[PDB]
RNA sequence: CUUGAGUCUCGUAGAGGGGGGUAGAAUUCCAGGUGUAGCGGUGAAAUGCGUAGAGAUCUGGAGGAAUACCGGUGGCGAAGGCGGCCCCCUGGACGAAGACUGACGCUCAGGUGCGAAAGCGUGGGGAGCAAACAGGAUUAGAUACCCUGGUAGUCCACGCCGUAAACGAUGUCGACUUGGAGGUUGUGCCCUUGAGGCGUGGCUUCCGGAGCUAACGCGUUAAGUCGACCGCCUGGGGAGUAC
């Protein structure tokens, strides 16, 4: 009756738009394709590969819960965006979470700077952070037993394209892109970016606060012509990119990834 | 009566000439009950090209409310002068008051 | 002659034929040469070889006046654009600028008719 | 994803040299809407500006000229 | 297309910037284009031609694309 | 287009309440208004032809105006075109 | 009487029109410097320009014409058409609310006006381009295509001409009938919590349903379902010609 429209309601009230709400449960698994049902039009094609846990096996079987992502609806057929996203808002919060006390504590680990700043990875994921993070001091962890146990104590984050530097040892111590588009410039600093869509001429990594990048087909590997990168790298994975070319006029950062 | 907004652009050796020439155009816009919203002199300034062979200028920003005959006058007496290399008298809707984004 | 280090190259590269001019840096020509007169003629002189040959020539030309830094100006469309610039490095001068300087209308004066083949 | 939009200006300004600089190539012209993603009607009137701009000799018509 | 050779930089990757920089302009096809003299209608023709060439390329290859083809 | 001022001054002066302004005989007024004020403009720029096209709109509007009032009221008619001075 | 039609208020976007200024690039020519044998052109050549110093290159000057980038199945205009920037005069369109007028409307034979390009007249101008013309090729020939030159003309003023595949090959005005993806330009609300969210108007590009159609296709911008008025067709040629 009214009972269908409240219901209506109802559920609109028990959903959100983005991962936010634990609810898809995994209704059959093979690899390579993991699929939910989160209250959505239609069940995910999910890769396995948003789901296996830093050595590469897989992690949850049936009636088990992730939340995935949304905003984006019907290709064709189908529905979602995928859940390890979802992971990335819960990264944030716990970074978010330093704020409270001016401290988050966790570990990071970082051996090396691909663009200035050590490389610290949290669970899963690594991040890259500016150079300065890494270090209290000047102390530099390459003097450190390689990829060695601290914490990460933030240096600095870049609010908007996500680089976070965090502080490794030392327990004692405790119009938006395009007009200053000076940062990563000056001619090789390498970043960590997810790919996009490869369109035959390209992969589109792009993910430093709202730009374009391309790694178009000639670099992508060590042979020209016969690469056709969909082969080569992946769809939706980040990577070791940098720069090599900034136009801040006709907005073409032209990276490269034989680097 | 109308809103304009001029740019006049002096010759750098008359710099010491401007404000004189200034004041003088003030007067003529004072004359015809035209009030006077905002006068920026933006000083000697490096030209992005070379206009009658000299890479500096002197700028002038000016905005006027003013009835049209007086602003025809204005740059009749810019024409003439040969102080003044360019000028822009340029409508504008409002008096915009608010100083300019170089000045700021 | 008075000798000069630095200077400028103008590679004036046609369709049909290249021209490379080596000047001081003020205007005035010291030595040229051309794909025609490197002893190409028609399908011959309008190729990148034949220009960087031209270049070369011209680099043999300027050899008295001792230049060893060198800008160069790249003017209009054609096969001796990359290959003179190569060519001139080659030669062994220090390449300090590389300019391009085709000379683009703003829309001026109507082209010629098409050709009809 | 047009930055006059959410600036929410009434009208792109000349004498505002910067910001124009942003949308002018290095050789001098200005950038196509597509690149920049400026909002058509923005878009003419910046283009209006670095006109206006260029008449001033604020911007440089082109890299090459002296 | 302005460049000039920075400090320690090899040739060939100059070389390779100044040309980067001229494709970017757009230098050689605005004097392609400029070679000849495009009678209006011509030009108009060419520049709805290649625009429904894209509508067709974006939307019926789309379409096509929905289905496998093995 | 005619100054708002003086438009406000036309809708007072042959309209009734002076709020009313779509009054035929108001209408009309501000027509032939329009009409005097580009015939000025149009011995200077004889070949406006674009803009003389509006003028000459706005003539055919004023006629039918006129018309209009005749078979409804007469006596209004001929008042309206002794002010105006239309010889028609 | 107020629903059609119009008037008033405030805004909005615009290559809409007319007039007058100005800017920068590029071509051409002139004067001079540097410099030395080629340049130019084509499928390949030659005519042509060059040692009386060309081409290249730099400096200065003259003058005309057009406005790169922006720039878009973008915008404006009744159509023709309209594109650097600035000012003056000026026509239309759309939206927001109200207020007013009170059928004042629609269509239109004759009539009147506007009407690309070429063309004509008189007077200016003349850089580039280029009918005609000349030479060089090509060819069996080449009164063409290609090359080197090149005059009317293109440009301005004021007149005339009154036609174009002047095309959406689709008269104008009004009403009604499933949808989707855009573009552009307003405007109302909404925490603009952000580039957004939900509407509501105008103009516009593409796809497609019913229906229609000889089919192709058209498809809320109809070529669908209807009404009002006008224009026009009646086998091909002869002929849009003769008188």
């Amino acid at each position: 009756e009214s009972f269908a429209q409240l219901f209506e309601e109802s559920l609109k009230e028990i959903e959100t738009r983005p991962g936010s709400i634990v609810r898809g449960v995994v209704v059959a698994i093979d690899k390579d394709v993991v699929l939910v049902d989160a209250g959505l039009k239609s069940e995910s094609a999910i890769p396995a590969e948003q789901f296996k846990n830093a050595q590469g096996e897989l992690e949850i079987q049936v009636g088990d819960e992730v939340d995935v992502a949304l905003d984006a609806v019907e290709d064709g057929f189908g529905e979602t965006l995928l859940s390890r996203e979802k992971a990335k808002r819960h990264e944030a919060w716990i970074t978010l979470e330093k704020a409270y006390e001016d401290a988050e504590t966790v570990t990071g680990v970082i051996n090396g700077k691909v663009k200035g700043g050590f490389t610290v990875e949290l669970n899963g994921i690594r991040a890259f952070l500016p150079g300065s993070l890494v270090d209290v001091r000047p102390v530099r962890d390459t003097l450190h037993l390689e990829g060695k146990e601290l914490e990460f104590k933030v240096i600095k984050l870049d609010q908007k394209r996500n680089n976070v530097v965090v502080s490794r040892r030392a327990v004692i111590e405790s119009e938006d892109p395009w007009v200053a588009i000076a940062k990563r410039y000056p001619e090789g600093t390498k970043l960590t970016g997810r790919v996009t869509n490869l369109t035959d001429y390209g992969c589109f990594v792009e993910i430093e606060e709202g730009v374009e990048g391309l790694v178009h087909v000639s670099e992508m590997d060590w042979t020209n012509k016969n690469i056709h990168p969909s082969k080569v790298v992946n769809v939706g994975d980040v990577v070791e990119v940098m720069v090599l070319d900034i136009d801040e006029e006709r907005r073409r950062i032209s990276l490269g990834l034989k680097q | 009566m109308r809103h304009y907004e001029i740019v006049f652009m002096v010759h750098p050796d008359q710099s010491e000439q401007v404000p004189g020439m200034i004041e003088r155009y003030t007067a003529a816009i004072t004359g015809a009950e035209g009030k006077i919203h905002r006068l920026e002199d933006w000083g000697r300034r490096q030209l992005a090209y070379p206009i009658n062979k000299l890479h500096k200028a002197h700028y002038v920003l000016m905005n006027v409310e003013a009835p049209q005959e007086v602003i025809d006058e204005l740059e009749t007496t810019f024409r003439f002068n040969d102080a003044v290399i360019r000028s822009m008298v340029m409508r504008t809707k409002h008096a915009v008051t608010e100083a300019s984004p170089m000045v700021k | 002659r008075k000798q000069v280090s630095d200077g400028v190259a103008h590679i004036h590269a046609s369709f049909n034929n290249t021209i490379v001019t080596i000047t001081d840096r003020q205007g005035n020509a010291l030595g040229w040469a051309t794909a025609g007169g490197s002893g190409f003629r028609g399908s011959r002189k309008s190729t990148p070889f034949a220009a960087q040959v031209a270049a070369e020539r011209c680099a043999d030309a300027v050899k008295e006046y001792g230049i060893k830094n060198l800008e160069v100006m790249v003017k209009g469309p054609g096969p001796g654009r990359e290959s003179t610039i190569r060519a001139l490095n080659a030669a062994g001068f220090r390449i300090t600028n590389i300019t391009d300087v085709t000379p683009i209308p703003h829309n001026g004066c109507r082209p010629p008719k098409k050709r009809r083949v | 994803f047009c930055r006059f939009t959410a600036e929410g200006v009434q009208e792109i300004d000349y004498k505002d040299i910067a910001t124009l600089k942003n949308y002018i190539t290095e050789s001098g012209k200005i950038v196509p809407s597509r690149i920049t993603g400026t909002r058509a009607k923005y878009q003419r009137q910046l283009a209006r500006a670095i006109k206006r701009a260029r008449y001033l000799s604020l911007l440089p018509y082109t890299d090459r000229h002296q | 297309p302005v460049i000039k050779v920075r400090e320690n930089e090899p040739f060939d990757v100059a070389l390779r910037r100044f040309k980067r920089s001229c494709e970017k302009a757009g230098v050689l096809a605005e004097v392609r284009r400029r070679e000849f003299y495009e009678k209006p209608t011509t030009e108009r023709k060419r520049a709805k031609a290649s625009a429904v060439k894209r509508h067709a390329k974006k939307l019926a290859r789309e379409n096509a694309r929905r289905t496998r083809l093995y | 287009s005619l100054s708002t001022e003086a438009t406000a001054k036309i809708v007072s002066e042959f309209g009734r309440d002076a709020n009313d302004t779509g009054s035929t005989e108001v209408q009309v007024a501000l027509l032939t208004a329009q009409i005097n004020h580009l015939q000025g403009h149009f011995a200077e720029h004889k070949k406006d032809h674009h803009s003389r096209r509006g003028l000459l709109r706005m003539v055919s509007q004023r006629r039918k105006l006129l018309d209009y009032l005749k078979r409804k009221d007469v006596a209004r008619y001929t008042q309206l075109i002794e002010r105006l001075g239309l010889r028609r």
